[PDB]
């Protein structure tokens, strides 16, 4: 490494300076604060007094922790083709607003609420926008919406003048005027009324089964992210040099506790030459201290190489019991891990010296290391 | 009672949320000037047993945040408005506090004054403000909901020695309202006693609102300790009701052992600052 | 070191950083000098003798009182005590040992080596110079050291500035008196005034001053989105973050080139000092010297130095007349 | 002076340049360096008496 | 300034910046080694009064 330093096959007597060696971090650790405030989702699906398809009932959502993990157990799911988004990739996506619905539907017409979809359904009841970006989830409902009389509890429209605009209702018990004749309510020859019923039956199998449905408005905009994702959290250690994400506060270095004093609403420290010392809320919340740990230069002793091959290492300020004797991998920054590293160390006021043991003799410098320390090659 | 006071040097507040231990960090923020005039503003509507209407809450306007103090007896100052016309599109802030919860509804009206101030509001004999709130008069049209819990909670010394001079200070700076206050209790009947306080931050809520117009509307159904006369041309009239100013300029804060700011100098004031 | 400093453990930064090519095995091969330049300096200074001398077990001079200078076996560093007074009056921010916070925060990349003569082999040097000045004169500059007794190097002294050796042989008891009344109050008179030991201060402080800026220099925008590295490079996408990973970059490697620049100019001018105080030591001390002003102001008898914290301290004794008469000449 | 030679008198040069660190508090005290040398230099050449 | 707008006259006035402050370094990088030579000229002259 020596020889490659400086560009030539040979050295001379003398102390250079080859590179620097640094710990490497060997864990990670995200510490998001507290998960409360959940939205309500189990509160919009858990219900069993759902309205009709053509007045559908409605849902607002705000700053909510939202989880799309929970309702996939909680029903059957016969049929879960949301919007062309990745179904599977929805932790991850900010919004702020969710506006939602829900109806029943029929067997027949599971995919008619669909953007620029017409019909009975989606003309005169509801159409959808054409970039509308909202998921759609259904369910079967016979079980429980069937009456062996009949379930006359929900209603369709079938009448009226043009093509509903999208995110729009048109509730009204008005009477049709059909034709020429001004039937002015009477509701006779020439004149009908624009709702019918929409009961069901125990025997209404394939093509007549009520289908439960729910769906939800996204807004992706430019706007302060007000819906969010989880953000888990993870574990600490103690005196190990890992990596952090402290609310947002990338670093790494050893982790010990912290001391002092922090004011209540003061988060994490500095000092003087401008750098992070203390944070906060690792889990819960206290103080802890970040340092940075170990690192530092290398230098190679040897004679000339026209003389000799043997070399000494000179590693600068650290401490002889927490030196890399092991020198292992990947955690070390040095490659070569060959050499001994045993039954040569010396501690010295520069470092920690492997390679060459003290003697109580005294001469003049050869080499100088420092300190006071000089090195030399010699015959035993 | 409009007048004029020298401001002394108050008025500084936590600029950010880092620590920080006996260092002498420089600053450049909006912030008050030292020895700058301070105007009191005065509500004099008690008279007898007899209305005397009293013309008063006059126009004030905002200019990049404010400065307020006061000595209120418990809640008399409790109605704040913030809003940029307060008529229409202001979609103006209505926060109130009497001594449980805060409301932080956002919305537009035409305004909320009716004071609706009983003839029987002498405070010496009958104070009778019990469920007296027709606040947030109808409304002009908004969409928007919030709520948080209470804000200043003087902490009565079963005295009135101890005449506490509540300190706040608003700014909207990309939204985010700031309601930086101290509950300093140690006064004791000199009006803006020498001596340093820090400001703590509290809430944060960005709103977009071009926050121009600046009101409170006070607790008349009970009304008291209001003074009056001739005061002008730069001279003091009572009011428990402060208002002063901020404008863009750099500081050098020093911070204490423990992490408070003890000591502040300005560098502009004076060739030796 | 460069990759530790300019960048903040990023491959990205160190990838862009090779490009620019050898900007730092340049501003190495100029610090490496400079230590090595710092460390002959103290040698050439100091280490002018060849043998270390003792000082005899006992002490009489006729008069003459050395205690002042002279170790005091009593305290462990074997430091006389106005070595003792200079060095609480120098007041050190780091000297580097081990420190891994007023100087804790200066491994970011930034290393201070210690010096090799530890500042104990100093006091050995300077009790050898004080012992063969005191027992041998000026003789043991050019071969071996001859003894001769202390009265007698003091007429000779005389005699070398023009007044015969009678004066000293009918004067030596007041000689001895001045001379012990001077060498008291030397030491309330470093003691009075702080700025004393003025430019020895302003050594320690100007550096570590410095070493301050640098880091300063780390949380500077320089026209870039922010001073956090990862920060640019989480929030904005990497096709063309090169050019704020550029701004970023070029903003630090100029910053680090101003400062060893600096060094250069200030380690000259060290130079130009410790050369001069090696001539003032070589010629005040191992001899005495006819030049004006030099060696102390007025007439020059002796000389005897000190060690202080990156420095040297001498002490002039020098001959100055008094009263005077008028007379008529021919 | 920086802030009259870089920028002459636009508010917008000088807050764009502010990003920049301490690269003129440390071209100011070279210069006065420089002047209380030349100050010290003419005095200990002539007041020697 | 004024033909321009702020986007692209915060890249030209960057550009005019770093030149000028590279051209005002060199002005007391000289001047440092100026003012050294002539103070050992003045110790010289110092040493010969
Ligand atoms: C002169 O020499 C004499 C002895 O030869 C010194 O006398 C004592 O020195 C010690 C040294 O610390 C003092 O603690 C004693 O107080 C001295 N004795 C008396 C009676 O005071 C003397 O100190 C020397 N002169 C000086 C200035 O140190
Ligand atoms: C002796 O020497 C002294 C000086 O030490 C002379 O005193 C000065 O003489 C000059 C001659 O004009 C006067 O102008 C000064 O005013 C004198 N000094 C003072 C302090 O008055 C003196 O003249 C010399 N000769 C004699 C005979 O005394
Ligand atoms: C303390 C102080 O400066 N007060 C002044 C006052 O003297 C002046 O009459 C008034 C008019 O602007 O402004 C305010
Ligand atoms: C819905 C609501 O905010 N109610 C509060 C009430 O509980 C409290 O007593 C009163 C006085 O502070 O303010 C209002
Ligand atoms: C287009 C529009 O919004 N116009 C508004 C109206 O809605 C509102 O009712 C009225 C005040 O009552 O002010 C105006
Ligand atoms: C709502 O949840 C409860 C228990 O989790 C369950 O018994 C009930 O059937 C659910 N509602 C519907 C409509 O299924
Ligand atoms: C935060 O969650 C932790 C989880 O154990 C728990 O301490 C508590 O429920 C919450 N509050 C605080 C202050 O920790
Ligand atoms: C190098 O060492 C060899 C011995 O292996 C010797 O013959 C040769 O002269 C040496 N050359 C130099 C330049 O030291
Ligand atoms: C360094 O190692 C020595 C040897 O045991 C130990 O006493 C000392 O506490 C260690 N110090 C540090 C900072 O690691
Ligand atoms: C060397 O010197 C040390 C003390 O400096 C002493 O303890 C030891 O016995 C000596 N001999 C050796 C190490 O062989
Ligand atoms: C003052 O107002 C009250 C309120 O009703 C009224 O009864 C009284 O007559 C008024 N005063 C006079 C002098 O009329
Ligand atoms: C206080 O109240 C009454 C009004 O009911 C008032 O006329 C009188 O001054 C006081 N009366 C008593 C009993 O305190
Ligand atoms: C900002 O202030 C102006 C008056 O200068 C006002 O007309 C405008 O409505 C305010 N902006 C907003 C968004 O309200
Ligand atoms: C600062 O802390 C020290 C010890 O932690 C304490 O004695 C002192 O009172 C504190 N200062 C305050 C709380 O102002």
């Amino acid at each position: 490494e020596t020889k490659c330093t400086l560009k030539s096959f040979t050295v001379e007597k003398g102390i250079y300076q080859t590179s620097n060696f640094r710990v490497q971090p060997t864990e990670s650790i995200v510490r998001f604060p507290n998960i409360t405030n959940l939205c309500p989702f189990h509160e919009v699906f858990n219900a069993t007094r759902f309205a009709s398809v053509y007045a559908w009932n409605r849902k607002r959502i705000s700053n909510c922790v939202a989880d799309y993990s929970v309702l996939y157990n909680f029903a059957p799911f016969f049929a879960f083709k949301c919007y062309g988004v990745s179904p599977t990739k929805l932790n991850d996506l900010c919004f702020t607003n969710v506006y939602a619905d829900s109806f029943v539907i029929r067997g027949n017409e599971v995919s008619q609420i669909a953007p620029g979809q017409t019909g009975n359904i989606a003309d005169y009841n509801y159409k959808l926008p054409d970039d509308f970006t909202g998921c759609v989830i259904a369910w079967n409902s016979n079980k429980l919406d069937s009456k062996v009389s009949g379930n006359y509890n929900y209603l369709y429209r079938l009448f009226r003048k043009s093509k509903l605009k999208p995110f729009e209702r048109d509730i009204s018990t008005e009477i049709y005027q059909a034709g020429n004749k001004p039937c002015n309510g009477v509701a006779g020859f020439n004149c009908y009324f624009p709702l019918q019923s929409y009961g069901f039956r125990p025997t209404y199998g394939v093509g007549h089964q009520p289908y439960r449905v729910v769906v939800l408005s996204f807004e992706l905009l430019h706007a302060p992210a007000t819906v969010c994702g989880p953000k888990k959290s993870t574990n600490l250690v103690k005196n190990k040099c890992v990596n952090f994400n402290f609310n947002g506060l990338t670093g790494t270095g050893v982790l010990t506790e912290s001391n002092k004093k922090f004011l209540p609403f003061q988060q994490f420290g500095r000092d003087i030459a401008d750098t992070t010392d203390a944070v906060r809320d690792p889990q819960t919340l206290e103080i802890l201290d970040i340092t940075p740990c170990s690192f530092g230069g290398v230098s190679v002793i040897t004679p000339g190489t026209n003389t000799s091959n043997q070399v000494a290492v000179l590693y600068q300020g650290v401490n002889c019991t927490e030196v890399p004797v092991a020198i292992h991998a990947d955690q070390l920054t040095p490659t070569w891990r060959v050499y001994s590293t045993g039954s040569n160390v010396f501690q010295t006021r520069a470092g920690c010296l492997i390679g060459a043991e003290y003697v109580n003799n005294s001469y003049e410098c050869d080499i100088p290391i420092g300190a006071g320390i000089c090195a030399s090659y010699q015959t035993q | 009672t409009q007048s004029y006071t020298n401001s002394f040097t108050r008025g500084v507040y936590y600029p950010d949320k880092v620590f920080r231990s006996s260092v002498l960090h420089s600053t450049q923020d909006l912030f008050l000037p030292f020895f700058s005039n301070v105007t009191w503003f005065h509500a004099i509507h008690v008279s007898g047993t007899n209305g005397t209407k009293r013309f008063d809450n006059p126009v004030l306007p905002f200019n990049d945040g404010v400065y307020f103090a006061s000595t209120e007896k418990s809640n008399i100052i409790r109605g704040w408005i913030f809003g940029t016309t307060l008529d229409s599109k202001t979609q103006s802030l209505l926060i109130v506090n009497n001594a449980t919860n805060v409301v932080i509804k956002v919305c537009e009206f035409q305004f909320c004054n009716d004071p609706f101030l009983d003839v029987y509001y002498h405070e010496n004999n009958k104070s009778r403000m019990e469920s007296e709130l027709r606040v947030y008069s109808s409304a002009n049209n908004c969409t928007f909901e919030y709520v948080s819990q209470p804000f200043l909670m003087d902490l009565e010394g079963k005295q009135g020695n101890f005449k506490n001079l509540r300190e706040f200070v608003f700014k909207n700076i990309d939204g985010y309202f700031k309601i930086y206050s101290k509950h300093t209790p140690v006064n004791l009947g000199r009006d803006l006693p020498q001596g340093f306080s820090a400001l703590e931050p509290l809430v944060d809520l960005p709103i977009g609102i071009n926050i121009t117009r600046f009101q409170t509307l006070l607790a008349l159904h009970r009304s008291y300790l209001t003074p009056g006369d001739s005061s002008s041309s730069w001279t003091a009239g009572a009011a428990a009701y402060y208002v002063g100013y901020l404008q863009p300029r750099t500081f050098l804060l020093k911070y204490n052992e423990n992490g408070t700011i003890t000591d502040a100098v300005d560098c502009a004031l004076d060739p030796l600052s | 070191d460069c990759t530790m400093y300019i960048c903040g453990d990023s491959t990205e930064c160190s990838n862009l950083l090779l490009q620019y090519g050898s900007f730092c095995t340049q501003l190495k091969r100029a610090l490496t000098g400079i230590a090595v330049e710092q460390d002959k300096n103290t040698q050439e200074v100091f280490a002018q003798v060849k043998q270390i001398y003792k000082t005899p077990p006992i002490k009489y001079f006729g008069g003459f009182n050395f205690s002042q200078i002279l170790p005091d076996p009593s305290k462990p560093s074997k430091r006389s005590p106005i070595e003792d007074l200079l060095f609480n009056k120098v007041t050190l921010a780091d000297a580097g040992f081990i420190k891994q916070l007023i100087c804790a925060q200066k491994f970011n990349g930034l290393t201070v080596l210690p010096p090799l003569l530890t500042d104990e082999m100093i006091a050995q040097y300077t009790s050898a110079l004080l012992a063969g000045t005191i027992t041998s004169g000026w003789t043991f500059g050019a071969g071996p050291a001859l003894q001769i007794p202390f009265p007698m190097q003091m007429a000779y002294r005389f005699n070398g500035i023009g007044v015969t050796q009678n004066v000293l042989y009918e004067n030596q008891k007041l000689i001895a008196n001045q001379f012990n009344s001077a060498i008291g109050k030397i030491q309330d008179s470093l003691s009075s005034t702080p700025s004393a030991l003025g430019k020895l201060q302003d050594v320690v402080n100007h550096n570590a001053q410095a070493l301050n800026t640098l880091v300063k220099q780390l949380s500077s925008k320089f026209g870039a989105i922010s001073s956090v590295l990862n920060d640019i490079l989480s929030r904005l996408d990497p096709p063309e973050a090169e050019v704020q990973i550029d701004r970023l970059i070029t903003g630090r490697l100029q910053s680090l080139q101003t400062y060893v620049t600096q060094q250069l100019i200030r380690a000259a001018e060290i130079r130009a000092s410790a050369n001069l105080a090696a001539t003032k030591m070589s010629e005040c001390v191992l001899g005495q010297s006819k030049r004006v002003d030099f060696c102390g102001k007025g007439y020059h008898l002796m000389s005897f130095p000190q060690s202080a914290p990156h420095g040297v301290v001498f002490l002039h004794v020098t001959y100055v007349p008094a009263q005077e008469k008028n007379f008529t000449t021919a």
